[PDB]
RNA sequence: AGCUGCUCCCUAGCAUGCUACUACCGC
RNA sequence: GCGGUAGUAGCAUGCUAGGGAGCAG
């Protein structure tokens, strides 16, 4: 917290790696033998060795991923398109990458207009399209990091809020795992820069035996490995013309962060009934369980939701460090202390200040989270809970104490200020007390920055707990953004669930004998997915069919909507699947001369198949 | 009526893009801009004038033999 | 599946057991036909099971490869289908502002720039003949894109400015006819 | 499964069975040739069905080790490629100025964002519009990073050569305008 | 050309389990 | 007449592996 302030005075040209010219096989290299953070000071390598004879595979791997010898052998770059600090240009001509428009699937549109859709003045119309972008699209979005400013945090309150946020995460378990326990779904993704020149992650996950990975993962507990990160544009349907950028980290970061964090990560994704709800599914009556969990026992509830404007770039650097520390607070036995500090330093040197290779030239990322590393979806949740607890503290302290009549929250206020500023060490009695008060009056539900809060209302009206203005104030003076009161809603009749959560509305319908909550989507989204596609494979339904099955699965709960022009979407999808099937059979019959001897496909074009997926009896 | 305009604008930009029109940066920038205005339009008249302005780009070229593809 | 050899043996065994149960003579002589008929459905539902799955195997593989053939034949013709689909939608659109310029381009009036939409700003429309001139330009006003433009800078193809009053039928075969008639919107 | 010690024995048992069935002497003959087909069947039970599983096992092992051999070949190829890339990109950096800038460090560890600054032999400017062009790269020579650079080979978005006289004020709207000026380090 | 999480569909394999038919063995 | 084992076929469940597609952050 002090280094973040005393570093905005020194030149920003003397940061990053602290490379030095070492000798190998009689040849001078340039390798990074340390680092210089803004917030952690100078950090020195421990196992650096001059005069090496031959390099192993681990040495070649760690010497092909550092930016030192990459930048140090490239032409200078002075870029006036941005304000972010450029570094160098490996190539000799910048590359401009554009974004193509999506393709049109006309036959479904003809079917839709046949049935009386898209009539002028209807409640269902097209809004989600495949927008296009010009040449300098990527850099015009990477420039958005100018919303990141060096921020100072009130440390005497952070060292209470971090305790409460940690107590929110006590039910779980984590630790380091060996090479023979990692789980890697879809092992054919890109390997970052410069590895993507040779093959996908399969080659680098194969050529390394089960001890090379462990030798590396135990090497980075005494060293620092700076890495380069590529930036890519997404190609997806959207409701706004702004492009999206995602960071493809190099393999040397994930290959060790997985082994570090996986136990905790897969311990959170397999727990039901907690505050964080990553992993819990909305099918087979799971959404109802979430919604009844949040309503748990609060007295006079009123809901409240929000979402953060451009969360990944506006986030300061202190909150990211705190999130990583709260995530690493469980290795009390597997790692001693210096291993943990050097692992934190490696994390901050990989996904908080790395050298972004936007386009064809290295840049410098000032701060904010990189959205494509191993632990975005959980760090965002930790930071969100921090914001919630900060708002609660600010709302409870800043209140005229002679006006409060409940003789018990006055004592909470008094001891809260006492433990906040006066004292110096933990007060786990009072931390437990405050956590109990919070979970009793501020029930919560979290995903990566998409939150829902159910609170007692006859308190928030007196400022005894958070409100919606308090998050505005906290975001203002800490996250350095303005929370426009058109992205955060507020509901008052819990009979209707949240106005929007995970971009799905909630409806209370009759299932069997009882009443359930189903999430229905935005109908324009479903129709836009029907019409607009990529490639050419999908302008012909016969080749795919299955995507229509999945979309009809997703677009089912509109069938119980009182608005007429919603159920017709589902019915149209059913009829289109039927037409697709019985024209595929005819085409195969006329090319060949027999048909599909048996299919049992009728279930696909009847509602019995789709009804099964919203009833509480799992049949996986 | 407007939905027809949006769909045909998508198709028009597709054919233009595969017509190697993105090799002239200012031309591609104008085309992309016009596409994004058409898609975000809320009334039918400015959609149609931007539509004809966009069609003029394809018409100016000599790659799409017009008297054939309008065989009616 | 009845045209298999084992079905005949099964039928003979079934007829034998039908005769036995219709006579009901012995206890062991019919029991022979539970050691010779209960076997008869062992080389029958073993031979008539694998072939039935082979049928659906062949069907599924054929459908997969038919879909692959269609997928390879579709993504190799996009730059004809896109244009056909576009023009069908355009003639379905039915807007005069479009039809005007489409017909004009079908006979030759191809603009040499993006048609400007402001009340100001410049336009240049190639005109290769005289009969085309008759319909579009009348006096000083230029009719194009269902708009009213003002004629200012008629010029021939050898980059020589040609005056407006000169344009007539008899003296028309005196000019480099690909005129570039610059104009401005109303 | 036709050339095993058991095919001969089962064939002999069934040959005796058929020979004495055509003879058809006694009921005990039928009992013996049934209790012979009911034991020599065990012979064709295990002699031709457990060895039918060893083939599956052996094929599985052989393909597994084939796959592992390919796995260990790809490693050699990627190692060679990476080491060649390292040794060919090193060749461009070792100017004497790098030695002069490192030998003067108190320790030998210099920051990374100052190596290209004081050693690069070519600068690349990117200008969005003429207004920024006038305050950065006007004329044939300009100074950045406390050095002196001279301009050559100005290009644009389409990467076509553009001479220096073209970029006036009025001619500017006729140029693809992420202009990329590259300059050399004058001395 | 990113990191997760949920869901559908197809095939393969092993194991488990269940059921039916045949053979052997004593009881 | 029972049991057990060895077989063969059918069926179910589940777990792993491989492939295709869709939604949410
Ligand atoms: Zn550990």
């Amino acid at each position: 917290n002090f280094n973040v302030l005393f570093s905005t005075v020194f030149p920003p040209t003397s940061f990053g790696p602290l490379v030095r010219k070492i000798f190998v096989d009689g040849v001078p290299f340039v390798v990074s033998t340390g680092y210089h953070f803004r917030e952690l000071g100078v950090v020195h390598n421990q196992d650096v060795n001059l005069h090496s004879s031959r390099l192993s595979f681990k040495e070649l791997l760690v010497y092909a991923a550092d930016p030192a010898m990459h930048a140090a052998s490239g032409n200078l770059l002075l870029d006036k398109r941005t304000t972010c600090f450029s570094v160098a240009a490996l190539t000799n001509n910048v590359a401009f990458q554009t974004v193509k428009p999506g393709n049109f699937n006309k036959d479904f549109y003809d079917f839709a207009v046949s049935k009386g859709f898209f009539k002028e003045g209807s409640s269902v119309e097209l809004k989600h399209f495949f927008f296009a972008q010009d040449g300098n699209a990527a850099i015009s979005d990477y420039d958005y990091y100018r919303y990141n400013l060096p921020t100072m945090c009130d440390i005497r309150q952070l060292l209470f809020v971090v305790e409460v946020v940690d107590k929110y995460f006590d039910c779980y378990d984590g630790g380091c795992i060996n090479a023979n326990q990692v789980i890697v779904n879809n092992l054919d993704k890109s390997a970052g820069f410069p590895f993507n020149k040779w093959g996908k992650a399969r080659l680098y996950y194969d050529s390394m035996s089960y001890e090379d990975q462990d030798a590396l993962f135990a090497y980075t507990k005494r060293n620092v490995i700076p890495t380069i990160t590529q930036m890519n544009l997404k190609y997806a349907i959207s409701a706004k013309n702004r492009a999206r950028t995602v960071a493809g980290v190099s393999i040397c970061s994930t290959m060790t962060n997985r082994q570090f964090h996986q136990k905790l990560l897969k311990s959170i994704a397999a727990t039901r009934g907690a505050t964080v709800v990553i992993g819990t599914s909305k099918f087979y009556g799971g959404w109802h369980n979430m919604l009844k969990t949040v309503y748990s026992d609060v007295e006079n509830p009123h809901l409240m939701g929000w979402d953060y404007p451009k969360c990944d770039r506006a986030m300061p650097n202190m909150l990211r460090i705190m999130a990583s520390l709260v995530l690493a607070r469980k290795h009390t036995t597997c790692c001693s202390l210096s291993h943990r500090f050097y692992r934190l330093a490696n994390e901050c040197a990989q996904v908080l200040s790395e050298m972004v290779m936007c386009g064809g030239s290295l840049y410098v990322k000032p701060g904010g989270t990189s959205s494509g590393d191993a632990t975005t979806a959980y760090a965002n949740s930790v930071f969100n809970i921090c914001q919630a607890v900060t708002a609660n503290v600010n709302a409870l302290l800043s209140t005229d104490g002679n006006k409060i009549a409940d003789k018990y929250v006055r004592n909470l206020q008094h001891r809260l200020y006492e433990c906040l500023y006066r004292n110096r060490d933990v007060d786990t009695d009072f931390v437990n007390e405050f956590y109990a008060y919070l979970r009793k009056h501020f029930s919560m539900m979290i995903l990566s920055d998409d939150a829902v809060v159910c609170f007692n209302s006859t308190y928030a009206s007196q400022g005894l707990v958070a409100s919606i203005k308090n998050f505005k104030s906290v975001l203002y003076y800490q996250n350095n953004v303005f929370m426009s009161e058109a992205k955060c809603w507020t509901e008052t009749d819990l009979t209707k669930g949240p106005h929007e959560f995970c971009s799905q509305h909630t409806m209370l319908v009759k299932q069997g004998d009882d009443y359930v909550y189903l999430p229905y989507p935005d109908p324009s989204r479903i129709l836009g997915a029907g019409c607009f596609v990529d490639d050419i494979v999908k302008t012909d339904g016969t080749l795919m069919i299955e995507r229509f099955v999945s979309l009809a699965i997703d677009a089912y709960p509109l069938t119980k909507h009182p608005n007429q022009e919603y159920a017709d979407v589902f019915h149209l999808y059913l009829q289109y699947i039927r037409k697709l099937h019985d024209e595929l059979t005819g085409h195969m019959l006329d090319m060949y001369s027999v048909m599909l001897t048996n299919d049992n496909t009728s279930r696909y074009w009847e509602p019995e198949f789709y009804e099964a997926m919203y009833t509480p009896h799992t049949v996986l | 009526k407007m939905s027809d305009v949006k769909c045909t604008s998508v198709v028009l930009l597709s054919v233009l893009q595969q017509l190697r029109v993105e090799s002239s940066s200012k031309l591609w920038a104008q085309c992309v801009q016009l596409h994004n205005d058409i898609l975000l339009a809320k009334d039918t008249t400015e959609a149609f004038e931007k539509m004809v302005s966009l069609l003029s780009v394809l018409l100016s070229m000599q790659g799409a033999v017009d008297i054939n593809k309008l065989c009616e | 599946f009845s045209s298999l050899p084992s079905y005949a043996a099964f039928a003979t065994a079934q007829e034998a057991y039908e005769q036995a149960v219709a006579n009901g003579d012995s206890e062991v002589v019919l029991k022979k036909l539970k050691k010779s008929l209960n076997v008869a459905k062992s080389e029958f539902d073993r031979d008539a099971a694998m072939q039935r799955k082979l049928e659906k195997m062949a069907d599924q593989a054929m459908t997969q490869m038919y879909k692959q053939a269609r997928s390879e034949d579709k993504r190799a013709k996009v730059t004809s289908a896109m244009q056909t689909m576009l023009f069908t939608m355009l003639r379905k659109l039915d807007n005069d502002a479009l039809n005007n310029i489409i017909n004009n381009a079908r006979d030759g009036c191809v603009p040499l720039n993006i048609i400007p939409l402001t009340t100001a700003a410049k336009l240049m429309v190639v005109i290769p003949d005289y009969n085309t001139y008759k319909n579009t330009c009348d006096g000083t006003t230029f009719t194009y894109a269902s708009a009213l433009w003002e004629i200012q800078q008629v010029v021939d193809a050898d980059s020589k400015i040609v005056q407006l009053s000169e344009i007539s039928m008899d003296n028309s075969p005196n000019l480099a006819w690909p005129l570039i008639v610059t104009a401005l919107r109303a």
